[PDB]
């Protein structure tokens, strides 16, 4: 499919950049992390990013090391998690979704037979965290095999040496962890890079405007959603108000 | 790219976040140029013999072998400053620290031995160090914790996971990434992301050049076998890497059997693990069978890395290696022997090597065979534990 | 009749019951003709390289001295095998045990290092191992009983008198009066009737000879002052005994102040005790006014000898030997100060030797002087007895 | 003075062997001490051999210990002891009254002034426990300028020279502790030593009478008067009555 494509197309035309959420898949369980998602896809959500939690995420900081632990206490496995990822697929046909993984998970039952689970189910990209552009062929050619877009980070301490690599082996987005901001952004389109999405520390509306002023396609909030289900967890109703509230906000700031 | 090649065939490689990789890479190049520095090797070779006690003995022990036609030696590891082989190394890797211009050590323990280590490197060479401990271990490990803090180190618990070795590993791996342009991260075994196998093997290499030395002058050859437990794998790539291409000489890694093998309460991954991708290394791992990292159990608190460095796998691959287990049992009666027969008090992780040597020596007592045990550690940090099984055993 | 001079000056002396003379002249012979003997020597010699570790480093301390014009040495008897320089002259008494034909080793010990030393040399040698221990010591050395124990060595509470030290001291003469036909008396210090004060001396003097030709390598000349902290005497003469003739090179024992020596809660009877003749011997003793012998106070629990070797009283009688004091909270400065910036754990009785020399250093800071602190011991053992001082003060 | 002499010399012309109670002074304080003293003398004691204590007297068995242990948990001093030695001296005026000291207490204010005391208070001879004959010259000059006789322990590992040594140095009596029994005794004699008495686990009356016919001039209960007070702690009277009962018996076998 050409799920991202046709995503950056349509927002191009409305000049508009993207939001995308991460949440962990089954925190804090499977049926309430069901409806966290349609509630932010339903609140204006681009994309999605979606963890299957693991046992050692060292990619992770405490929020979602948290999650993890969440989703691990109401018994969530990877296998549950596909489940789930064919569900939202078949209430939502458009919605670019990408996972983040961690290499063991992917490589445990064959990495080609992860990513044609991925394909079955119509996952459209996948980043694995631990998995650096250095060791990354085996995954990319099997991602790409199964119509499932490779995503890379460019890191702060990124060189002109990564930039083309990224640029060459990266499809759907680029994952942008931020040489100076304006400096990578050029640099990644000149190599003809996949639109670049901001992913560092965006929690708040301004900071969403802030990355399209830049010249990137759109933020991705890295663990900002997480936040919203751990501080509401006494109260599942609360929870999905505050966040269908907090997507909201984000998506109005990328107009 | 980089300058060394980061496999040991399919074994090893750099499995981190791209934020990670610059740091591996300056490691790398300082380690290349400090291997063809004499100022380099001069220093760590003067902290070797006058701050840490090389070269260390090799012991004959001629009771617990009378009646058979087997000859050990144990080399004494036991007696370096610390208590164990994880002194070499970290001399090694806090001179790099300097070398990169660092004035912050991070370090992982799990039973302490390597967080004392990294915290008396630090102490001696002006280096602040902080070390990630599981909660767990902590919790288990005062004795080793109060050393590392009377040594100025800042010993954090490690709350995530399991709270035990693996999350401590992580904690370190995201310290770094975050630190590394002020902060070396002194991982404490043969494993983790390229360089480290390889830094943390030629930094222990000095255990298996004298061993053979010394059986050189005394016996006048070589030994026919080499015994070393297996956690990680420092200690016994130590012992093994001057010896690789002497080809008589054989290679024994013992893995920590626990319950036994049957029971799935062990930690011999290398041998009944499965191959799987985490802490920066395709290597075996001790995991579930949808890819969960679990912990290894034995008696011993030190072989409790769930995995195992990449070049153990490479060499048993190729059948260069044997790896075995022992089970805690053995491992016990072995430590019960060691003391009553020779007066030397064994770590309960070197036990094990000691164990599978008594084996040999036992089930083909007319076998004529020249055997070394590398004692990694002395044992006096066991003593409550063994104390506490031979009071419930009713001893 | 003997052989050999059992004064030095108007101390020393062979003070026991007629009953234990034979034993004591046949001890005498036996160690003349074994110092005569390559074979024994060369025995020894193995022994104390191969088993124990020697020759121990010699490290230079270069943190604790910044700014000022000392320079200073610790003698690594820290790294020999068992944790303390005890188990040099273990060694040679277990030889010469065998050589007169023995089978079984009484010793006494009161903080365990010694037992722990004649448990492991017995183990070794094959030797069957008693060690008497004053019941109130064998309750708080409940580790060294054990390690003991682990060895083979029957460890026998004694109830008499105080229950200490010098009680264990009595027990190992009266049993030795009864079995010296075929058991060896394993005496723990330079100290005692004659033989054991020379024997002591010259089975551990390859301290003061090591250090004489290490620090000769490394500095080029003789050392200032050599420094060792007293209990019964042994480290400390085994350290000077090869300097004894360097006129140049100072000799500096350190007893343990205690509370203070005002308190009279201190071990310190060389320099403010009185001479009597206890323990086979004519010595400076803690006694009180009307003649019973009284316990050693320190922190430190191998300070607690409560008499001090004859050798030492006479050094000091001719001015050859300068004896003074450091006390408990000195000690205990000393010893976190060496972990915080050497990396090393001293022993608390090392630490005493330690807190003198950083004495000297600090009050006369432009004084340049190359000094040797006699490290005896590690402070492994020590870990919990500081832990719980700095809890109680608040640290 | 000459008690020893005239004590053998009477013992001699009645064809009798002595017999010699050993006691610790203070045991079991010193009121009842001065009372165990007056019933071994009254029930047939021929000398006394008393002990001084002292905190590390090792040369003992744990009968002695453990006096030493009555005595001091009583806060009996040797200057205590002292006191008690001029007052059965003052009761008393021919029996031989020997000390057993150890080193310490000897040469702890000066060894002439010590001698100088016993001398004083009227004591004959003093063992001193930890002083083999090559030790003794500065104890058996002091003893003898002050008319005390230094008292030797023949042991039974002795030697020809050991023999010659105690035969020429000791007074009073030797102190046997007892090459064969039948050689020391009859050597000792040729040598012209003091009369020697047996020492060694002296508990019964037959062993009395075995010493005299060995050719001793008697015999020394090293610890048997110090055991019947440690089993009548608790019935002063009962240990008066049994104590006079032990000293009869034994007397009664030196005939
Ligand atoms: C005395 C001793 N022998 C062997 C090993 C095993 O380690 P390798 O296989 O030699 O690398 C250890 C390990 N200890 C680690 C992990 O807990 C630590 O202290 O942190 C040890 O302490
Ligand atoms: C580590 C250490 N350093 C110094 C000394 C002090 O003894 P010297 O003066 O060297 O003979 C001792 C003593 N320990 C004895 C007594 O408790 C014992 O263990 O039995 C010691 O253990
Ligand atoms: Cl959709
Ligand atoms: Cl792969
Ligand atoms: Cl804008
Ligand atoms: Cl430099
Ligand atoms: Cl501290
Ligand atoms: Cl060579
Ligand atoms: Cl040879
Ligand atoms: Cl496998
Ligand atoms: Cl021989
Ligand atoms: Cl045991
Ligand atoms: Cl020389
Ligand atoms: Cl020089
Ligand atoms: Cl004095
Ligand atoms: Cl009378
Ligand atoms: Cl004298
Ligand atoms: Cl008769
Ligand atoms: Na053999
Ligand atoms: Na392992
Ligand atoms: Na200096
Ligand atoms: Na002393």
């Amino acid at each position: 499919m050409e799920r991202y494509e046709n995503l950056f197309a349509q927002l191009n035309d409305r000049r508009e950049g993207a939001f995308v959420p991460f949440v962990t898949l089954g925190d804090p369980g499977i049926e309430q992390s069901l409806k966290i998602i349609d509630t932010l896809i339903d609140a204006g959500a681009d994309a999605l990013e979606l963890g299957v939690p693991f046992s050692d995420p060292l990619a992770d900081g405490p929020t979602i090391q948290n999650a993890n632990l969440r989703a691990f206490a109401a018994g969530v496995t990877p296998a549950q998690c596909f489940e789930m990822l064919a569900l939202i697929r078949e209430k939502h046909p458009t919605i670019p979704i990408g996972l983040l993984m961690y290499a063991n998970l992917v490589f445990n039952n064959g990495i080609d037979a992860f990513y044609a689970r991925c394909e079955q189910v119509g996952v459209d990209s996948v980043l694995v965290a631990d998995v650096p552009v250095e060791e990354s062929a085996p995954f990319r050619q099997a991602a790409l095999r199964h119509n499932i877009a490779p995503i890379f980070i460019c890191p702060p301490n990124a060189d002109d040496d990564l930039l083309r690599q990224v640029a060459s082996y990266g499809r759907g987005y680029t994952y942008l962890l931020s040489l100076p901001l304006h400096h990578l952004i050029e640099k990644l389109k000149e190599y003809h890079a996949a639109p670049a999405l901001q992913g560092f520390g965006i929690s708040s509306p301004e900071q969403v405007s802030a990355a399209v002023r830049a010249g990137a396609a759109g933020a991705i909030s890295g663990s900002a959603i997480v936040k919203i289900i751990e501080k509401n967890l006494a109260s599942p109703k609360q929870m999905l108000a505050e966040l269908r509230s907090f997507v909201s906000a984000m998506k109005a700031a990328s107009r | 790219t980089t300058l060394l090649n980061p496999y040991f065939g399919e074994f090893g490689g750099m499995y981190v976040p791209q934020i990670l990789m610059p740091a591996l890479n300056q490691l790398e190049e300082a380690f290349v140029s400090a291997q063809k520095d004499p100022e380099f090797q001069a220093q760590f070779a003067d902290l070797l013999k006058n701050y840490a006690g090389r070269p260390t003995a090799l012991t004959k022990c001629q009771n617990i072998t009378a009646g058979t036609r087997t000859t050990l030696y144990l080399k004494r590891e036991d007696l370096l400053h610390g208590g164990a082989h994880k002194t070499n190394q970290v001399l090694g890797q806090a001179l790099l620290a300097k070398r990169m211009g660092k004035s912050e050590i991070i370090a992982e323990t799990g039973a302490g031995q390597h967080g004392v280590a990294s915290a008396l490197a630090s102490a001696l060479l002006g280096l602040k160090c902080r070390i990630y401990m599981g909660a767990k271990d902590v919790e288990r490990q005062s004795p080793n914790v109060f050393r590392m803090r009377l040594m100025g180190a800042e010993v954090i618990p490690v709350h995530s996971g399991s709270a035990t070795l693996k999350d401590a590993c992580n904690e370190a791996l995201r310290d770094w990434s975050g630190s590394y342009e002020t902060a070396h991260y002194m991982l404490g075994t043969a494993a983790g992301p390229h360089p480290y196998p390889t830094i943390v093997r030629e930094f222990q290499r000095m255990i298996g050049e004298e061993t053979k030395a010394q059986i050189l002058d005394k016996e006048g050859r070589l030994p026919d076998a080499v015994i070393a437990c297996v956690g990680g794998g420092s200690n016994a790539i130590g012992m093994f890497a001057d010896f690789i291409n002497d080809t008589s000489v054989g290679l024994i890694g013992v893995e920590p059997g626990g319950h036994g093998i049957e029971t799935g309460e062990h930690g011999a991954p290398l041998k009944h693990g499965r191959v799987g991708i985490y802490f920066g290394m395709k290597a075996p791992m001790m995991q579930t069978a949808d890819g969960q990292i679990e912990e290894s159990y034995s008696i011993s608190a030190g072989l409790d890395f769930p995995s195992v460095g990449p070049q153990h796998a490479y060499l048993n691959s190729i059948g260069r290696a044997d790896y075995v287990s022992i089970t805690d049992d053995e491992a016990l009666e072995a430590f019960k022997t060691l003391c009553r027969h020779e007066g030397i008090i064994p770590a309960l992780e070197s036990s094990h090597a000691l164990a599978h040597a008594l084996k040999m020596m036992r089930e083909q007592p007319e076998k004529e065979q020249l055997l070394v045990v590398n004692l990694s550690g002395r044992g006096d940090k066991d003593i409550f534990t063994v104390h506490d099984i031979l009071k419930a055993r009713g001893e």
